[PDB]
RNA sequence: GAAGACGGUCGAACUUGACUAUCUAGAGGAAGUA
RNA sequence: ACGGGGAAUCAGGGUUCGAUUCCGGAGAGGGAGCCUGAGAAACGGCUACCACAUCCAAGGAAGGCAGCAGGCGCGCAAAUUACCCACUCCCGACCCGGGGAGGUAGUGACGAAAAAUAACAAUACAGGACUCUUUCGAGGCCCUGUAAUUGGAAUGAGUCCACUUUAAAUCCUUUAACGAGGAUCCAUUGGAGGGCAAGUCUGGUGCCAGCAGCCGCGGUAAUUCCAGCUCCAAUAGCGUAUAUUAAAGUUGCUGCAGUUAAAAAGCUCGUAGUUGGAUCUCUCUCGGCCGAAGCGUUUACUUUGAAAAAAUUAGAGUGUUCAAAGCAGGCCGCCUGGAUACCGCAGCUAGGAAUAAUGGAAUAGGACCGCGGUUCUAUUUUGUUGGUUUUCGGAACUGAGGCCAUGAUUAAGAGGGACGGCCGGGGGCAUUCGUAUUGCGCCGCUAGAGGUGAAAUUCUUGGACCGGCGCAAGACGGACCAGAGCGAAAGCAUUUGCCAAGAAUGUUUUCAUUAAUCAAGAACGAAAGUCACCAUAAACGAUGCCGACCGGCGAUGCGGCGGCGUUAUUCCCAUGACCCGCCGGGCAGCUUCCGGGAAACCAAAGUCUUUGGGUUCCGGGGGGAGUAUGGUUGCAAAGCUGAAACUUAAAGGAAUUGACGGAAGGGCACCACC
């Protein structure tokens, strides 16, 4: 089941078996990469680009058309964020709780949720520090939390 | 979480053979599981099976001939020297006339009787009878 | 359930040697307080001076008076009540006598009827009680 | 005595006491202060 | 070339403290033990 | 606690012992210091001090048994002040001397091996069976005896010449002579209700004396005490005490347990530890087509090799007269032994390459190539010498170009994170309402109002209580409220707004193992209590967490997907309320020969002797006792941690039959009533 929640749930994507591009799709690899390049300059995260390309372009999987991932394309071109997008959204959520909590100091069930969010940040930061995505002295701290976003 | 994926498959075709069923679906497949099932089939205990290719991991649909009494895993995979094989088959096997212990040796995955014939030790995977 | 992995040998043996102290037989014979409370000090027999003859009263579901002897040991000066087994064997015992005292059978616990008596008399004045009882020897004069 | 040195010390004090007692019992006879040792002799 | 002496070193032991431990002489009492 | 080799026990795994004859260490009363010497911090060498202690003419002098004997002491606990260098070896100037090392006797029921206490025949049996007889009863047919019936045959134990043995002896072995009938040339120790083989035979005793490991026996008929007789077991041995092993799957790795029997932490986070999803089928220079030179990323694993003291253990050979032993022996000068295995772990060597870790090219500082440039250098090169000079060859650094199918495994019915529409008594803040209660203002009414089984207690004509009107105050949110919902757990309910979260669902989004369980460490925590602390409960499903598999059935909550037909928005879609399904998680329920379990019961408390998916805490007969002491936190109450002495043969859990009433329901009788 879930890590910090006490629940379990079977809700996810389910890719098809066939790894080929469909025959209706007329976009090649280079114009799809051009679409990714022009969409990354609006500040869109890698998970938001693939939703746009799926919903309104017929790109079911960018890996099947281009032979590469979204983040690897933006990293090879140089259009990548400094810290990864799933660690970025965890710090943004920890800022917004701490912003709300300093107004409402009696809110116990945002103080508890802050500890679950912040322990998930350290668990995710250790992984990127082993895989050398973050420099090996980067430390999330509550003082420099708000400056990072 | 799921650790020791061979312990899942051997519990599934144990629990289904008790219920009298003809087929078991075990998932995910693995290449250790296929070599274990090949040892059981070549001694007559299961019968043919089909590996289903998902692009993620396999599934295997094993046919069941009702000859299996017990199929078990040994966890962890202890190192078994060739002098230590008799104690393991005293503990695990129900008779000196039938039953097998499956070892992973460096000459492949094989039963305990073949490992003596190749003069080899290894690590134990499990047992069936 | 218990840990089972291939590198669990320190967890397994430090748990067994800590749960071994919850056993009564291990705690008795590996702590040292029970050996310092044993008046024999771990010996099988001992020797003492008979201080007085003592009648001890039997426990409730039967009724008699068991003929014991209060004896102060030689080697450490501890005092002990000890049971004199057969009948007319308290007649063989004077006071201020050398006496040889054994255990009573249950290794420090009181054998059935006699309340709180762990010991029995074997010799008196360096003659065994069985030799006096069956008339093989007499008490020296 | 709950220490290995103090236990040895306690046992040596007890041995000194018991040895003083035994020597005081065996000082009374046949020496520089005691009466003579009287040996009656009988042929059976 | 012996005795001897200044010094140095190794250093058992000795004295006075402090802490700690034991053996013994020790009034008083209490409770339980029966 | 001297350490090993080893010992006992043992299905397998284990547990306990090893002071002790082999090896290694240490120390010669306690410490210290030294001399001599190749070697000593030597003690059967010396010098001090400390503790003991001897001789003395009182001035002085001498000491070290944890060597062999021996003595005292201590104790439950252990031998001769014996003979000899003959054997084994050691030392010396040495074929010659010496050796309490060592050998030999003595004491020696520690312990181990062998092995007497009778054998046979003939009689007799109101024996027994066997052949005949219907049965009686007949047999050299075979066995038995509780026959002090008869009979001579055989022997050692002894006594004892001699030899042999030995250094001299003893012992054993060998032989003379003597040596057995109640063969008195006498077998004992424990038992006789059960466990547990074997007498509710006899007398004595009378809850006494005593027996009894445990259950128990004994109170005037004792199967259990004390004795006789008989019988049982082991037997030259057999009881008792204590340590220890098995029994003990009652310490559990193999291999236990935790709802109710002893037991799972209040909840979530979280470090170490432990455990972790699929996935990838050998060559270069020389020396003689092979070796020397590299290994191949690195290990674990496995198999091999060599190295591992003897003794001990397993085990081969061998008639010590057999055996325990020993290492000898066997033929008629010869012949033959004095094997072999095992010796974990750590470390060496060589093969294997499944399993399990780890590496390598993703700012390309990547490989393989030729080309280029910078710096230094091997020393071969000039008949020799002197000097310059290059080449060659080797490094160390940098520029361009070619080439590689140039280079990122898939996307877990694992996990994070996005996004979408919803959902909820989830939380905080603000705001709004509702009645009730209390108090107050006014009016009318009149003597009661309160509480109980009963009064008791208390306010009222200084008009209580009552009835109506108005105001305020603290609160609190009924019914709707559900074997419904949400929350980590305590817990959460009036309207509206704000703030920040969240589950599930949907997804052909994204990252790509980021995970599970968790010491230490941390956040919140009913209610009582205390000046903010306290952190505790039948904190209860009396039930760790994660994962897989294993039966049905109908409801319900949320989300999604479809489907006749009813309604409402006038039609139409689109939605809402219903109705029929399906899918996914949820809260529950019913059911069952799934299988468990002591059962009650449980779809988990199943997939357990056919025992191994990962991991945490925790139990070990009942009490003493969650007590004392110590440590630690807290102002304190208290919190965490937490014994022992001693006591005891049961305490305890399910289930079944009965017993009871001043529990509730039924049926009945003029020896009940009407």
């Amino acid at each position: 089941g879930r890590m910090h929640a006490p629940g379990k749930g079977l809700s996810q994507s389910a890719l098809p078996y066939r790894r080929s591009v469909p025959t209706w799709l007329k976009l090649t690899s280079d114009d799809v990469k051009e679409q990714i390049y022009k969409l990354a300059k609006k500040g869109l995260t890698p998970s938001q680009i693939g939703v746009i390309l799926r919903d309104s372009h017929g790109v079911a999987q960018v890996r099947f058309v281009t032979g590469n991932k979204i983040l690897r394309i933006l990293k090879s071109k140089g259009l990548a964020p400094d810290l990864p997008e799933d660690l970025y959204h965890l710090i943004k959520k920890a800022v917004a709780v701490r912003k709300h909590l300093e107004r409402n100091r009696k809110d116990k069930d945002a103080k508890f949720r802050l500890i679950l969010i912040e322990s998930r940040i350290h668990r995710l930061a250790r992984y990127y520090k082993t895989k050398r995505v973050l420099p090996p002295n980067w430390k999330y701290e509550s003082s420099t939390a708000s400056a990072l976003v | 979480v799921r650790m020791n994926v061979l312990a899942d498959a051997l519990k599934s075709i144990n629990n289904a053979e008790k219920r009298g069923k003809r087929q078991v679906l075990i998932r995910p497949c693995s290449k250790v599981i296929v070599r274990f099932l090949t040892v059981m089939m070549k001694h007559g205990y299961i019968g043919e099976f089909e590996i289903i290719d998902d692009h993620r991991a396999g599934k295997i649909v094993v046919n069941l001939t009702g000859r299996l009494n017990k199929c078990g895993v040994i966890s962890p995979r202890f190192d078994v020297q060739l002098k230590d094989l008799e104690k393991w088959q005293n503990n695990l096997l129900p008779s000196r006339q039938f039953g097998f212990i499956v070892l992973t040796t460096s000459a492949g995955i094989m039963d305990h009787e073949e490992a003596r014939r190749k003069h080899t030790g290894g690590k134990i995977l499990g047992f069936f009878f | 359930g218990k840990c089972r992995g291939l590198r669990t040998a320190r967890k397994l043996r430090s748990h067994r040697r800590d749960q071994k102290w919850h056993d009564k037989q291990y705690k008795k014979a590996h702590l040292g307080t029970a050996l310092k409370a044993n008046p024999f000090g771990g010996a099988s027999h001992a020797k003492g001076i008979v201080l007085e003859k003592v009648g001890v009263e039997a426990k409730q579901p039967n009724s008699a008076i068991r003929k014991c002897v209060r004896v102060q040991l030689i080697k450490n000066g501890k005092k002990i009540t000890a049971f004199v087994p057969n009948d007319g064997c308290l007649n063989f015992i004077e006071e201020n006598d050398e006496v040889l005292v054994a255990g009573f059978g249950r290794k420090g616990h009181a054998v059935g009827d006699i309340p709180g008596v762990r010991f029995k008399v074997v010799k008196v004045a360096n003659v065994s009680l069985l030799a006096l009882y069956k008339g093989k020897k007499e008490r020296p004069r | 005595e709950l220490s290995r040195v103090d236990q040895r010390h306690r046992a040596s004090q007890l041995r000194k006491q018991k040895k003083e007692a035994v020597l005081a019992e065996k000082r009374q006879l046949g020496g520089k202060d005691g009466p003579p040792h009287q040996v009656l002799v009988v042929p059976l």
